[PDB]
Formats: structure tokens, C-alpha cells, sequence
């Protein structure tokens, strides 16, 4: 997704390619209500 | 229609709501945040080393000082001085008179549309050359280091300590570019667009935040010491973040009135 | 053996908007989870659906205007519809708009009275689509789009541009007032005067809102303007 | 026919940290068995987690500290908490960090004893969070997090520095005591004099080991400092 | 590991009728539709194909 | 279609070569009629 | 394995890639014993 | 010569891996070779008459 034109190939791993958040143990929604 | 705006909250609506009509197709969504911001873009200009380099000392330095100056980028949209992390933007509209000319930046583009608070993404980096068939490098430390200063000898031939190190260091061929991608390895989670903390516990500085960068970089020419030209040289420094994202709303800058 | 192959003309080219990546350099990091920071933004026309204050000359600038006493045939207020304006330059459609080349959908308009509960009145909000000559009078003003406000408990009351252009997509900027970037005039129109009782304040106030519709939308993204740091 | 292709900006360039291999020269070589060597190392975290003795000035350094005789209120010894700080230097922990960026988990300390078995005391040791000053008394020390430790049959009393931060990781080096790199003090306090029976040595020894927790973690490799080899 | 190729003699030529595209450069642009025009032309021939006056001279 | 050779492969995707016109919600035929 | 981004392919074999040794005919395990 | 970061992070005793190497020039525009022998043997040195 972006501004990313490939949609084929990968030749890196992605852990490689991006970076990642290590783990622990459609139209847009509105900000702001009221009740 | 009818309705309330002191509740904060207004329902967007239509042509037909209050008249006879009909709403439009979408059309396009080239307003999404992720594909908006990767476009590369200039950030500085920066000369290169041909020998071994002295960092910049802290802010409060006085007069009589040795030191380089004008030689390192930091790697970050937030205003800079000195290669060093700052607080307002600064401008020289009088050159002359004593005293060493501070080094700036800002990312124009970026402010422009800094519509948040917070901020995250990736960051891939390239250099430029400004001379006609000139021979450089890049070197680069991650975010919380410093760059080691000293020489060594081969074959009574001085040569830079910078050369060598287990963090990125890449070379080109003559009049070729450099370019990669780094991670996001700040300590803090996000970087703060605007902040109002402190990082020391005493006598510190409001609203200048300590790691908000992705490190550091710099060029140099792959010769001993021995070859100290007589000309200085530059290059150009290109940013493009990737896989942005967006955290919370705020205020664009103000624009005047004549 | 070796694959036989032929670059082409384009080849060591530097293109900034390219569609691609490169080469990594640093990888394998991980980074600390971002879970507990509410309120991600996924597109901005979410902000840009909020509405905001617009600002007019007192004479040095307010957002709100000041209803006179004096009796007089022309309209109370009326801008132009052009996002280049000033009007609308502070703005958040403004200002988000500037940064872009076309756009499509309804603007809104919104006011709010913010005069004392005992008084009483009506105005009338009109919308004229391009012509040799503005309107100038409330014969001229009722035969275009408009509609009729009346002061009562609720305080604030809506409006909406329609979308009417000979084309898809319209110019955010007006070089030349061609048909593709201006769009008429907006005008208000103090219908009967208003009625306050024995010691009271006269001369009351009303204010503006601006904000993006519906089925706003925009496209082609362009560089943007660095002046403002002057 | 060819395979039409154009290579991208970056062509040529070397880069020493490039994730892959290259070209092969001398191949199809094969080398002796190593099965008999014992003790293979797959992670330096293993040595990371053994101790090791610390150093301080005896005003010219050595590992041990002497308990006084005298009588007052100071701590008997504190240091901070910072992994560049001297007293961490000679340590592997220390060693190790040194060549990376950032850090994670509970730093572990240890104690023992060696004097005669005819001894008796007690001692308090406590963990300060940063402040605006560092503590210096019994009163203030109670308050913080501290443990009590008497002299018996055992010899040693292990501590831990709970990871308290408010970030994920923390710097290993500090250029400027940010709370980012900086981590309050730790103290040693003297409960009780000691009891001797007649006819023994005074003034016993106390000894020091610092290593890595369980949960310790490093990331971020960087250069090294080659000022040892002067 | 890399892959060994070796570029033909034909190599950084601009051939003007090459049959092949290029890269994009500022791509996912979406535009109005053009149903409603009518007449589209698909061959030059269909115009041939429509007779026209010709000339002489009156002298 | 057209002065394009390739038949076999294609690296980015169509929305990034081409342009597209968003949605709303053999021999040849001549041109003139008579009724 | 290792800082070794490829994932998918691999050109020459691997006898000749690297070394080998000549046959004859998780968690981080401790260090020194006691009993 | 000295390997000063191996030797700054060398806390083992006995160590095996295979070696990349690359070469680099320090003159504008220089054209140079670079030749290689196993362990355990000895460079030759003479020289023979073309033309
Ligand atoms: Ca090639």
C-alpha cells in the first residue's frame, strides 16, 4: 500500500525491508463525540 | 437547517438535505496520509571532510574554540543549529560583521502540512553531488552517539578512523549517487512535531526534546591526510519518509495578511 | 550462463516521485508497539471536515460582523467563491486546498447568533451563480438560490453551495477569473431590522463558519508555498 | 531476446553493511570435522550474564570495600546508574554495552562476605529513583526501595534494579544526564556496628560482583573505541 | 546471490518507434468518463471512405 | 493493444501505468443514417 | 541464516557457496555444572 | 596491522568462518590487479621475455 507501484515481487524479507513492533504478553470514522 | 454548533459536534451534510438534488461520486483519494508523504525532497547542504573532524561542543561555547563547523546533518524535520537540535528557526538578512554563521534548516513542505501532533515512519535517504566528477562518501551513526575523532598510521600515511566501523558506510563511483533506507531507532515511540516537556530533571530547556531524529550523517573524501586541497566542496541531502503515519489534530501555520 | 539483456535509454536516472524502494541497510530492528495512542488519522479530509473560523476587515481583522442600524438596499456582506480568497485563507479548507490543483463536492457554510436571548429578527442568505454583474438588491438576490433565517432559540443555521460547474473538477487557484476557478458570490441580506427592548445593548454580532461537505473531495497533490516562515 | 531492463540510481556503490553474499572464487572446498570442541557459543548474552568485580579508589583501585569504625550518618558507598559510569567499566556488562546503543531489563548486583565466622551485623541497601538531590540519610533511604541483609552461615545476598524508565530501552552511554541515560543512585548503609569477640582482626572486607538479569536484552551494534591498544 | 548477465552492443539507445512503454512517474490519476461523446473514429479509413470534391482548371 | 510489443509480462500495475475514468452511479460501422 | 536478507533464491550450489566439513565413519543453555 | 574491533569484542578463545574481500583504490583513476595464494606456500619470482 502507498505510493508503491510493485504488486509482484519481493525480493527482500519483510523484517528486512521494513521495520516491525515487537509483541507483548472502508469510509472514515469520526472524531469526537457526543452522548 | 436547524442546529446547534456550541455542541462541537455538526453532522456534515448535503445538497438535498435543504434543496432538490442529488450528491456527487467520490472521484479520487488522494488525500490519504500514507500516499501523500513519500516524495522525496532537499533537507540541507553540507560540505565534505578531508580530514579528521572535530565535533561541535555544546551551546554555551565561548569564544577561542577549535572546532569544524558546517560539516554534519541531522536527520530530522524539526528546525536545527549548528548541527545540533533546536527551537526557532533562524535567519541571517544582515551578512557581515564577526562572529561564525550559524548553520539551518527546516523541513518547509513538511510544516506546511504538519496538520498533527505526532508522527512515525521509516526513512530512506540519497546524495547528490553540487561539483563537476567529484569522488565521495556517506557515513552515518544511529540516534544517542557520537562520532570518534583520531588517525592512524600506515605506512607514515595518516588516515581517518572514520573509514572503518560495524554502522552503515557506502561509496559511489565517479559522478554516481548513494542511496538506502534506515529504521526508526529513536528510544521514544513517536516523534513529537510539537512538545512542551522537559528532558532534564533540572535547569533544562522547555519544549526541546532530546532524541527526536533518525541519526546523523556525513561525507568525506577517500584519501589520506596527505591530500588537503585547496577548494571547498558540497553536496545535496535528499529525505523521503515511508509508510507514514498520523496521530493526533492540530493547527497549519499562520499565513499573513499583507 | 549469463542472461543476455539491454538496458534501456533510461537508466542511472534520479526520480524523486517514483514509485518504488531500494536497498536496505540497518534492517532486522523492531521497534516498541504504538497500541496505546488513540486517535490515528487515516485521511485528511477528516480534518479538513471541521469547521473553523474566517476573518473580514473592521475597518485590523475579526471573524464575526456587526449588524448596523442605518437602512439601506445593499447586501449586509458578500465574497466571492474562491478558495484562493482571503476569506477563506486561514481557513482549514483554505489552507489544506492551497496545496492542491482541483476539487470536486459541496461546500458549507455555517453562522452562529450570538446576540442577547430577548431579541428577534430575520435574515436572508442567497447564492448567485456567475454573471456580467454581482447582485445588488433583494429583488435581484430572491430569483437565485437562496433562503430565509429566522432568530429563535436555536442559534445557529447551515448552508450549503451547490455544486454547478460546466465541468468535472474545478481549479483551487484563480489566475484569471475564468469560468473554471471563480463560481459567483455569496451574500447576506438583513431582511427586517431587529427589535431589542428597553436597556439593551444595540448593534449585535453574528460569526462564520467554513468547513468542507459530504462528497468534498481532492486530487493531484502540488509543492507548496514556503513564505510564511518570513 | 534480451530481457530489457534499466538499472536504478543506486549502481556501483559499496556498501559495507549490504544484507548478501557475492561471488565465490575458490569453491568446492572441504574441511576438517569440529565436533570434538566442547562449549560452543551461540549467544554473547551467555558471557553477558556471568559476574564479575567491580573496582573502586582506595585514596590505587581495588574491588573490595572497608567497613570503618567510626560513627555517622552517609551512606558507607554510593554510585550511579549508568553503564558509561567507571565502576561499570572493567565489567563485562559494562564491556559489552559499550559497543552498542540501547538496553533493556534488571541489572542484578551481588555481595559477600569475608569475614571472620565469629561476625555479627546487619546492613541496608536501597535504590533511589532520580531526584533533585541525591539521598543522605538512613531517614530518606527507608522510604525508596531497600532490603535488609544480616551476616549468618550464607555468604552472599544478591539485588536487583528494577527497570523503571519512562521509555522502552534506554541509552547506554551518557553525554548529558537526560532521564533517558541516567537512573537514580544506588547506597549501601551500615544498620548496626559490628560485634567481634577479643583478640581479632578489625575492619573486614566487603566484596562486590555485577552482572546481567534474566530479562536483560541489548540492540543497536556500533562501532568500537580502539583507545585500549595506548 | 547476484545474477550474471552480460548487456547486448545495443545498450542506452533511444529508438524513437521502439514498441515498449516507459516508467510512470505520477501515476493513480483517475479521470471523467467520456461515455457521452458519440462518433467515436477506430480507423482513418472510415473517413477515406466518404467521397469529396475535386479540381480542375478553368483557364 | 497498439504499437506495443510485449505480450508476456507486466512489472507495475495498471492503475500506476495507465489512467482510468472513475465510475458513475470486428468490421467497421459507419457514420450518417437515413431513414 | 544470519545478516543475510535473501530469502528465495540461490544461484550457485552450495558446495561451492561455501565450506563444508568431511564426514567420517530457543532458549540459551547454561554454562558450567555443579552436582 | 591489527583487527581492532575483533579484538575489542574477541571474549572467546577459538574462532572459524569463511572471508569476502574487497579492495579499493586510494588514486583518481587508477587501473590495478590484485592476485592471491593459499596458506602455506610462496610467491614466484621471475620474469619472462615477450617481444
Ligand atoms: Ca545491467
Amino acid at each position: 500500500r502507498g505510493n508503491n507501484g510493485n504488486m509482484t515481487f519481493n525480493y527482500y524479507a519483510n523484517t528486512y525491508q521494513n521495520s516491525v513492533d515487537f509483541s507483548t504478553s472502508g469510509i472514515l470514522n469520526p472524531l469526537g463525540y457526543l452522548k | 437547517s436547524t442546529d446547534n454548533a456550541e455542541t462541537g459536534v455538526i453532522e456534515a451534510g448535503n445538497t438535498d438535505t435543504d434543496f432538490s438534488g442529488e450528491l456527487a461520486a467520490p472521484g479520487s483519494n488522494h488525500t490519504n496520509v500514507k500516499f501523500l508523504f513519500d516524495r522525496s525532497r532537499l533537507l540541507n547542504v553540507i560540505k565534505v571532510l578531508e580530514k579528521d573532524a572535530v565535533f561541535p561542543r555544546p551551546f554555551p561555547t565561548q569564544e577561542g574554540a577549535q572546532q569544524d563547523d558546517g560539516y554534519f546533518c541531522l536527520l530530522t524535520p524539526r528546525p536545527t543549529v549548528a548541527s545540533r537540535p533546536a527551537t526557532r528557526f533562524g535567519l541571517y538578512a544582515n551578512p557581515s560583521g564577526s562572529g561564525v554563521l550559524a548553520n539551518t534548516s527546516l523541513d518547509f513542505n513538511f510544516y506546511s502540512l504538519a496538520c498533527f501532533t505526532y508522527f512515525r515512519s521509516d526513512l530512506e535517504v540519497t546524495v547528490v553531488s553540487l561539483e563537476p566528477d567529484l569522488e565521495f562518501a556517506v557515513g552515518w551513526f544511529p540516534s544517542g552517539s557520537e562520532y570518534q575523532a583520531s588517525s592512524f598510521v600506515y605506512d607514515q600515511l595518516h588516515v581517518p578512523f572514520h573509514f572503518t566501523g560495524r554502522t552503515p558506510r557506502a561509496f559511489a563511483s565517479k559522478g554516481g549517487k548513494v542511496s538506502f533506507v534506515l529504521p526508526w531507532n529513536s528510544v521514544s515511540s513517536v516523534l513529537p512535531v510539537r512538545w512542551g516537556g522537559a528532558s532534564k530533571l533540572s535547569s533544562a530547556t522547555r519544549g526541546l526534546p532530546a532524541h527526536a531524529d533518525w541519526g546523523t550523517i556525513y561525507a568525506f573524501v577517500p584519501r589520506p591526510n596527505e591530500k588537503k586541497s585547496t577548494a571547498v566542496k558540497h553536496v545535496a541531502v535528499y529525505i523521503r519518509y515511508k509508510n507514514a503515519r498520523a496521530w493526533c489534530p492540530s493547527m497549519l501555520p499562520f499565513r499573513s495578511y499583507k | 550462463g549469463p542472461i543476455p539483456t539491454a538496458p534501456r535509454e533510461n537508466s542511472l536516472m534520479f526520480l524523486s516521485t517514483l514509485p518504488d524502494d531500494t536497498v536496505p541497510a540497518y534492517g532486522n530492528v523492531r521497534t516498541p508497539p504504538v497500541n496505546y495512542l488513540p486517535g490515528e488519522i487515516t485521511d485528511l479530509l477528516q480534518l479538513a471536515r471541521i469547521p473553523t473560523l474566517m476573518a473580514f476587515e473592521r475597518v485590523t481583522y475579526v471573524p464575526y460582523v456587526a449588524v448596523p442600524t442605518q437602512f439601506d438596499d445593499r447586501p449586509l456582506i458578500s465574497f466571492p467563491i474562491t478558495l484562493s480568497d482571503p476569506v477563506y485563507q486561514n481557513t482549514l479548507v483554505g489552507a489544506i486546498s492551497s496545496n492542491f490543483a482541483n476539487y470536486r463536492g459541496c461546500i458549507q457554510i455555517t453562522l452562529t447568533f450570538c446576540g442577547p436571548m430577548m431579541a428577534r429578527g430575520k435574515f436572508l442568505l442567497s447564492y448567485s451563480p456567475p454573471n456580467g454583474t454581482q447582485p445588488q438588491t433583494l429583488s435581484e438576490a430572491m430569483q437565485c438560490t437562496y433562503s430565509i433565517w429566522d432568530i429563535g432559540l436555536n442559534s445557529s443555521w447551515t448552508f450549503v453551495v451547490p455544486y454547478i460547474s460546466p465541468s468535472d473538477y474545478r481549479e483551487t487557484r484563480a489566475i484569471t477569473n475564468s469560468v473554471y476557478s471563480a463560481d459567483g458570490w455569496f451574500s447576506l441580506h438583513k431582511l427586517t431590522k431587529i427589535t431589542l427592548p428597553p436597556d439593551c445593548p444595540q448593534s449585535p454580532c453574528i460569526l462564520f463558519f467554513a468547513s468542507a461537505g459530504e462528497d468534498y473531495t481532492l486530487r493531484l497533490p502540488v509543492d507548496c508555498n514556503p513564505s510564511y516562515v518570513f
